[PDB]
DNA sequence: AGCAATGTAATCGTCTAGACGATTACATTGC
């Protein structure tokens, strides 16, 4: 199987978000990225540099 | 695995409480040994059973003393508290759970200060041991006194120029005339007999008086009394009292030695055996400072010494009213002096022939 | 030389005051018996004992306001239980309890009081910690308000039991203790000026101050306090030290603590109050005993209104003396009224007998 | 030969493995455990990823309570290797391993399986290329090896990489034989409670931060911080 | 040493989601 993210279950959720002090858990900084999408942005990136 | 535990529960709550393992809630209830003895092994079989085969969290769920606690087994509450050692409540609750189990059929009562010798790294502690007693005791409403065969350890001590004798249906114990030794133990039935009175404290003072000796017996429990020396005192009053005459507490200055001679005196409301004979001739301030005229004996109060003698001030004049009449107007009005003074007196040092007659 | 008001409370009365019309006097029974100055030829004050109950727990210190230049007078009193309880006595009389405090501050037990004249009528009062609060009068439709503008925190750690305290006129805060360490502050600066000690080199004991007065000029600092079983007065002259007190024979004006003293009204005479139960009088110059007043309970034949045992059985023959005061010219009524200046005091056996002498 | 091999998420693009060595109602248990996290990035580079994956011996001492021994790089790799301070050998042993024996009959007991690599392949795709920033990999150092013990590896294995099961179970082995041995006067309970207490789930970290939440410092989750 | 009380610490209800505050809990005084 395959892991979720831990902020996609802390979203889905209603977490008044003041646990960053507390958990430490929230990054704003990246989300999870389709598979897809990374995938052809990260040839797009190849390509131009060549 | 989230997949099936995050994409069909969709909710915040309504999950954390659907989602939780399936708890066996055990209440620890359901006068005689053998009913006693029955129900205390269904818990146990029940309890093991659980765990063996059908793999269930048991929840011991019990009452506690009136003025709820349940001893979940996997820790499986969803809050970490730190304050949360749950756990060694309930291996001593189930440990004397067994302990129960091994002396009831014997039908010998064995004392707590050898079930806590017997498993001293467990329990860690003989007052974890009593608490815990209690408790069991309570649940299976039996009597703390009279319970399912466990015992004091037997702390008070009396110095009687008699024999007493004790008789109790468990036969007969008795104290012998002249030899400092611990009050015998029996249950709350015997009729005592006797072939004056003076309690102290502190074993110090009452060793003093067994060394010097020069018809007054010298019944005290050592620290605050215990429950052997009150039903001792309770009996012996309502069995001789035409015998005895003039009992009087004994204890220093302190704003303990008036909870100390408080504790024979009178308890709460609900104060079911308690020795009413208790006439508090204690030594008070102004009995130090007229003998002061024949390491200073007078300590000044501290923050506890006081928070406690402002307590007693606070406490007694709660519903009675006029403190021109009342049995508490002399505990009240030497507990105000101390307050006022702020210096308490020793009983220790200052030992003379007061407590005599002459 | 004047009536005593014998058997005035029944528990036991601590402190006293004087307000040219009042002789307000807090008890340990819960209630103020404030006695008119005035009487007429012989009317005893038993039956001008006006009282009024207060609080159940008990009181200790009082004292009084009296402003005239329309005549708002105030009584304030602090309990055993620690608590303001200033009761506004109107003119029969009416006891109409006031509120100058809010709830939230009121969390820690006052235990000294003492009022301040105006030249901006000022309060202050010590806690059982240290810490000494300073108040300040607005009663300017009426609304009589008490308004905080300063607190001299204890230096010390630990802190002590903060016994007395002074208002005195030029301002000079002499906070006494427990154990020496007379504080000394500023009403306008609240930066401590000095902070004094125990002028006792001797081994470490407890050595409380019991009274803390001034001087009507403002230069002297009378200091009383007790050497554990004895009673002593030295100078602090604004600790710097003048002299010591006492009478020949050791260093001691008293055979035991010596519990108040008040200054005259010219400031030529420091009476004193010491639980031997005399009343010596000193001088700021000659520093030498005028006169002693012994006491006993065998003035009056009748028993009904001596007291001369107390609540145990012990002979109240030598009754301790809790408070004295002074009183200016043309406060008290009767013979010599205006060429001699009249002083009232308060006993042990519960009664209190205004002095004159003259 | 069973293993186990978490799918690629692509926070960048990386992935994991867990690999077990057991015979094939199950009890998860940590080895004697080394967490491999090469790169494969096709300089200092390689010294400060180090640097930073050596900044988190205070999570894994003061989190998961575990011993760090060595830091060594085999040529490739950037392995930890941990031996685990609460699931020691003699416990291993005490626990489980004399009453699987002793008590021999249909009992229903766990099958004990085990695990020793964690290799993680986080391969990081750099915007500018060759080069890259430092302070720029803390949420994504944080935001794969927090996800990853979030959703599964404290539900399926949480035994090794559970921080409130472990703490848990480290607070309450103490009364784990006395607590059985007062209720068949035996040790047969233990393995089926030291199963049960890895089998619940009102002590993982999704059932933790949706509570009343009475105490906020715990569970720091930082790990990896820049030093 | 069998019983007890003080002091504060932690958690548990209400009332403005956290806080505070007004309540019980058990550790550390004590005789
Ligand atoms: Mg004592």
């Amino acid at each position: 199987n395959k892991i979720t993210c831990t902020q996609d279950f802390l979203h889905q959720y209603f977490v008044t978000e003041r646990v960053s002090i507390q958990f430490g858990l929230n990054n704003k900084t990246v989300k999870r990225i389709n598979k897809d999408e990374f995938d052809k942005a990260v040839n797009c990136i190849m390509s131009w540099t060549n | 695995a989230l997949e099936g535990l995050r994409k069909k529960y969709k909710t915040r709550q309504e999950l954390v409480k659907a989602l939780t393992p399936k708890r066996r809630s055990i209440h620890l209830n359901s006068c005689s040994n053998a009913d006693v003895l029955a129900h205390i092994k269904h818990f146990l079989s029940l309890a093991a059973n659980s765990l063996e085969q059908h793999q269930q969290p048991i929840s011991i769920v019990f009452q506690n003393k009136k003025k709820h606690t349940t001893l979940d087994f996997p820790l499986n509450g969803p809050h970490l508290s730190t304050h949360q050692f749950k756990l060694k409540r309930c291996a001593i609750l189930l440990n004397l759970l067994k302990v129960v189990m091994e002396k009831l059929p014997l039908g010998k009562n064995t004392t707590v200060r050898d079930i806590f010798y017997s498993n001293v790294e467990l329990f860690q502690r003989q007052a974890n041991v009593v608490q815990w007693l209690d408790v069991i005791r309570f649940n299976f409403k039996l009597s703390p006194r009279k319970s399912l065969n466990i015992i004091p350890a037997q702390k008070g001590l009396v110095y009687s120029p008699f024999p007493i004798d004790i008789y109790d249906n468990i036969q007969k114990q008795t104290i012998f005339s002249g030899k400092p030794c611990l009050i015998p133990f029996f249950q709350d039935d015997a009729v005592i007999k006797l072939g004056n009175i003076v309690i102290v404290e502190k074993e110090a003072v009452f060793t003093k008086l067994v060394n010097n000796y020069h018809n007054t017996m010298l019944i005290t429990g050592k620290g605050f009394p215990d429950f052997l020396t009150r039903l001792f005192l309770k009996k012996l009053e309502q069995y001789c009292s035409n015998l005895i005459s003039d009992c009087s507490i004994f204890t220093d200055a302190d704003p303990y030695g008036i909870s100390i001679a408080l504790n024979y005196t009178h308890s709460n409301e609900r104060n079911a055996y308690i020795c009413t004979m208790a006439n508090y001739k204690g030594i008070r301030i102004t009995q130090v400072l007229a003998q002061n005229n024949e390491s200073i004996q007078l300590l000044s109060l501290n923050q506890r010494d006081y928070s406690l003698a402002k307590n007693l001030i606070a406490s007694l004049t709660a519903n009675s009213w006029d403190i021109a009449t009342s049995p508490l107007k002399n505990v009240v009005i030497e507990c105000q002096r101390e307050i006022f003074f702020q210096k308490k007196a020793e009983m220790n040092e200052i030992d003379a022939g007061i407590f005599k007659y002459k | 030389a004047t009536a005593n008001a014998g058997k005035a409370h029944d528990a036991d009365i601590f402190s006293v005051s004087a307000c040219n019309s009042f002789t307000v006097s807090c008890s340990g029974d819960g209630y103020l018996k404030v006695w008119d100055n005035k009487l007429l030829d012989n009317e005893n004050p038993k039956d001008k004992s006006y009282s009024h109950f207060v609080h159940k727990s008990g009181l200790h210190h009082v004292d009084v306001l009296q402003t005239i230049e329309f005549e708002l007078c105030l009584v304030a009193t602090t309990s055993f239980s620690g608590d303001l309880l200033f009761y506004r006595i109107t003119r029969k009389v009416i006891f109409e309890k006031l509120d100058l405090l809010d709830s939230d501050m009121k969390k820690h037990s006052f235990w000294a009081l003492k009022w301040g004249a105006s030249n901006s009528h000022r309060l202050v009062a010590t806690d059982v910690k240290g810490t000494t609060y300073i108040w300040k009068f607005h009663p300017f439709n009426w609304s009589p308000t008490l308004e905080l503008q300063g607190t001299v925190e204890s230096p010390m750690t630990p802190s002590q039991f903060a016994t007395s305290v002074d208002i005195s006129e030029r301002g000079l805060i002499a906070t006494g203790f427990n154990n020496g360490t007379v504080q000394i502050s500023e009403l306008s600066t609240l930066r401590p000026l000095y902070n004094f000690e125990s002028q006792h080199s001797m081994i470490n004991n407890s050595n409380s101050i019991r009274s803390v007065k001034f001087s009507p000029q403002g230069s002297l600092l009378a200091i009383a306090h007790d050497s554990n079983s004895f009673g002593c007065i030295t100078l602090y002259e604004t600790g710097e030290r003048i002299g010591s007190l006492s009478v020949p024979t050791g260093e001691f004006a008293h055979s035991s603590w010596v519990m108040s003293l008040s200054f005259n009204d010219s400031g030529e005479t420091l009476c004193s109050a010491g639980w031997d139960g005399k009343l010596r009088f000193w001088d700021v110059k000659t520093k030498e005993r005028i006169t002693t007043l012994n006491m006993h309970c065998d003035d009056i034949e009748i028993e009904e209104d001596i007291l001369a045992v107390d609540e145990h059985g012990d002979s109240l023959a030598e009754p301790g003396v809790f408070d004295v005061k002074f009183l200016k010219k043309g406060w008290r009524s009767g013979m010599g009224a205006d060429l001699n200046e009249s002083l009232c005091c308060v006993c042990l056996d519960r009664s209190i007998r205004w002095f004159r002498e003259a | 030969a069973r293993d186990i091999t978490f799918l690629t998420v692509f926070l960048s693009a990386w992935t994991s493995t867990v690999r077990i060595e057991g015979p094939e109602n199950s009890l998860y248990i940590p080895l004697l455990l080394k967490i491999k996290l090469n790169f494969k990035m096709n300089q200092e580079l390689f010294t400060k990823l180090r640097e930073i994956v050596g900044s988190s011996i205070r999570f894994w001492e003061e989190q998961l309570f575990y011993q760090v021994q060595d830091v060594s790089t085999i040529e490739n790799h950037v392995i930890l290797s941990l031996k685990c301070t609460i699931l020691t050998d003699a416990q291993i042993s005490t626990f489980i391993s004399k009453p699987r024996e002793l008590h021999t009959h249909a009992k229903g007991y766990p099958e004990i399986y085990y695990l020793s690599e964690l290799s993680t392949t986080v391969n990081f795709f750099s915007k500018e290329g060759n080069y890259v920033e430092i302070s720029q990999v803390i949420p994504h150092f944080n935001e794969y090896f927090s996800s990853l013990i979030v959703s599964q590896l404290e539900f399926e294995y949480p035994m090794v990489f559970s921080m409130i099961s472990r703490l848990r179970l480290k607070w309450q082995q103490s009364s784990l034989a006395p607590i059985s041995y007062a209720l068949t006067s035996n040790s047969v309970l233990l393995p089926i409670m030291l199963n049960m207490i890895a089998q619940d789930k009102s002590s993982t970290t999704a059932y933790q931060i949706l509570c009343r939440r009475r105490g906020p410092p715990i569970q720091n989750f930082q790990i990896f911080s820049l030093p």
